[PDB]
């Protein structure tokens, strides 16, 4: 997963993960596996997303994505009766990650060291062997 | 040998059918099958969801390649 | 018909079929054939909307069109006097049914073995026997 | 089925999903059979939606179909009365398959090894054997 | 015509249709006339939207073409004072009678044996005796 | 006309229609005539309607032109202050007839023996008398 | 992080930005930490919007990106339920950095020295070696 | 920056001008600093939207942009509740800056000499030198 | 500025000129400096949108261009809370001053002498000296 | 001007141009100097709006201009507070000067002696000197 649920109950209360996570779990007392559970259903989105431009086992991490996994994730969290602000910062994200995957906006880079994860390439072509061009210094 | 490589492909266009996505497995090699059967007289039927568009692979004339080559001789 | 009444009974309350059932049948008292006529109804509905472009006696069922089956059934079984929510769902596995027909979707397969229902030949053309053509290996 | 009940009762409350398959079942005592047929019925339309360009029995199963299988589940398990939220999403997630099936957005992979599920080739031309091609040595 | 009112007394409540009935009749009693009547024309206006494409004295029934049928006459039955639902279904049932005029989708079959009804030639072309075609064996 | 006294009395109750009448008549009892005369209209109204592509002195009558002579007498009879469906269902087959005229839909057939009514050559052409046509099998 | 909480706690009054955070911190007591990594993701997005036509490590930070720092900041740090107005600026900021990717909009200069921030070369075109160009003062 | 903290407390009242900072200082006494980093602010703003076509270390400051730089220097210090009357003169001076950089209207002069900024060469073209041109006094 | 604030005063009421005026002073009591200040930004504005096609420090002064600069600095001077009266002429009065950028409308002339004020030659150009012109008495 | 403040006070009440004059003016009491100079300010707007296509100092006014002068001065002596049926006047009024100044509509003419007030040309061409046109008789 991107983000821990250690960053997830920081950005979103603590308290209110545990009342939104308690009735998930099989015993009823608060537990963490669901939010890590929600977590990397939320990553999975987001690979999901990103898979068309990049290598997936993402080399450097763009520092914005633990944001938009924590707010998937939250949504996610929400499913039963979400606030029209959860939806709506959801509806954000998913634009903005459908705009990363058509190329409109790059991810970003790792905040420590400014670096763009890699990924295959996205345009490719080939043609038959080069004879006759500027190059070939002969002739002239 | 590019004046050859061009009569190989000139003349004759391409011939490529747009099947509408979602279509079964089994649908796309019936119409694989169909649209490399296009020969003499060719004619048959599509649905309305499906294009038979026909592009041209090789475009141009044979001025050029013989100019170079009576330059040549 | 696609769907058994054993399954209408359990996607939907049995209490409620039979509440449905009821006035139907001549004597008053819960009644089963109902359910199947109205079954073979909506097996018929979706058999014309599948027609188009498989052999219809399917050699496999696609798994899904149980369910589709089923809500078209309910429908029918409610036109009396209909909940909003029946009819948004009839009108959502129409659009499916007329996307399956057009060539937008794939039923599916039978979940068991992942086989596709055949059809017969959506396209088809007919030309003059090849000559001159790249497999005829002599002259050259 | 993609996702398992166990992983059904865990994204949405146990209790919940008991209130919602109690009445179902025909003894009317919490049962377990109907949201395994639920899970079956929406793996059904996500194999429908997958089929346009996947091998359908998938080698690999993306990481997001888990989720994407529960909540086609949770919205066939409330076909009598849905909450707005739960239309809203299923709503989201045909839109999502629409996209997959059409190539706007891939499913994704899974999340262990980062694989992604192999397909037939959605394009594949055939031409005449090569003669005169630049690969040919001779002559030149 | 194509539905009896016995399945039309059968798909809608026997009475409801005698409570529909019993004031058009001339003594006022329930009768069965009427009903009859009204399926009959029901059964005209489904001829006349299927004799585009197809010999009217149909061969095979398809099996959708009562419950076309028992709508219409339903919605016939009820001129004077029509709830919502019955006219909008009325309205379906046209849509589609369109439809299948129009040939947006085929009617169905006969679910007993998967028969279509025939029809005349929608397209016939007539051209000139072939000459030098390719079937002619001789010269070459 | 196309409808007697006797089915638009049976179409429509009796006691209506009488409610209707009673006031147009000089006296002031149930008469006869004014639904005869209604129904004359009605009939004139389709008559135009169908001129168009029909030898107007109909061989054989369409077996749904009685409920649609009804439904316009109707309409015609309800002049003063006309209930809602009725309006709607006058609108409904005027469109029906705008439809026969236009050629959209064929008016349909005697449900005795399924025999649609003739009419005129809607395209009818005339050109010079054929010489060289392939059947002049002199020459060739 | 382009903007200090030095800053955040100055153009937002602090008591404001103490009630903010005291939630989200895991004692309950007020914490700086908090606010420095909701810096940090929004700085991770301003250098996700800036990076498509600069070198992200600016050498020289245009003055006006320490506002849409903390504008980003102050939304991202109202997740739970924010004024309309904190989203009507979000949107405006997010609107201006999309102008600022796009290039519609140059982010602006250090005010200090009036120095504007380097980047990639956006355009870029090769050509074979120029020959008899004018400026091959030879021949002519 | 443009404008001097001694003229917005001119254009807009000082008492209101207090009232605005006296939150936003860390003792919370009215203070001077904090509306000057606003007015720098908004400099900053107007120095991006300008430096599209102008030198932006401004050789003459345009007389309109000191109140150019007051509204928005005003609406940055109203971000927690603003007035509709201040956003709306905001909209319609960031609509102002946007058609200045767009070349839709200039900044305008000094009203002291009447003398406008000067900036790069927004047009630039460059050819070979030229030959043959009517300049050429010689041949003719 | 265009207009003095002895022009101000009497289009607009001293009185409540003087009430807009006292709180924005310094010290509390009616000043003067505030509107002449206000008449110079809005005689800015008005310069602003007509230095596109004039001589800025104008020979002659159009006569409307009194009321222009008053009701802009009368806007000015309401912008905590003004009338709707006064936004509409506001915008009334940026239409004009559009217009007469564009070139709809000039701007008027003096009214005591009736000229119009001169401007740079929006329309310029240079073509190579005329030779074989009809100009050219010589030859014919 | 064109209109006098005798006919301002004819056309519109004097005891109303007296209420709207008698706060303008520094002591307090009637005045008639504000009435003529929201004359000037009006025929100054006509004048602007003539200028298009006349020679400005009217050699004949047109009639209807006195009427056009009398309800923009009217206009603008209510702009603190309007009627709706003012401003609604005052828009036609800039419509029939807009058309005026386009070529739409002509102003009128003096209806004493119904002359029309001359212009500079609109349209104007200059061609070399016609050298073999038919009105040399020479040659031929």
């Amino acid at each position: 997963n991107y983000a821990t649920v250690n960053d997830l109950c920081a950005r979103y209360t603590r308290t209110r993960l545990d009342i939104l996570t308690r009735p998930k779990t099989a015993d009823g007392q608060p537990d963490d596996a669901v939010a890590e559970q929600a977590l990397a259903d939320a990553s999975a989105f987001i690979d999901g997303y990103l898979a068309a431009r990049f290598v997936l086992p993402l080399t450097v991490v763009p520092s914005l994505l633990k944001r938009q996994c924590c707010v998937v994730a939250w949504f996610y969290l929400n499913e039963s009766q979400p606030t029209e602000q959860i939806t709506a910062t959801y509806r954000d994200t998913v634009r903005w990650l459908e705009q990363v995957r058509d190329g409109k906006t790059d991810p970003g880079v790792e905040s420590r060291t400014a670096a763009s994860p890699e990924g295959e390439d996205l345009v490719q072509v080939q043609s038959d062997p080069p004879v006759f061009s500027r190059k070939q210094k002969g002739f002239i | 040998r590019d004046f050859a490589e061009f009569l190989e492909i000139y003349g004759l266009p391409m011939r490529v059918g747009k099947y509408p996505t979602g279509s079964t497995n089994r649908e796309k090699a019936t119409l694989m099958q169909a649209v490399m059967d296009i020969g003499r007289r060719a004619g048959g039927i599509i649905p309305m969801g499906m294009t038979l568009d026909f592009q041209s692979a090789a475009d141009g004339q044979s001025d050029p390649f013989m100019a170079m080559i009576g330059w040549a001789e």
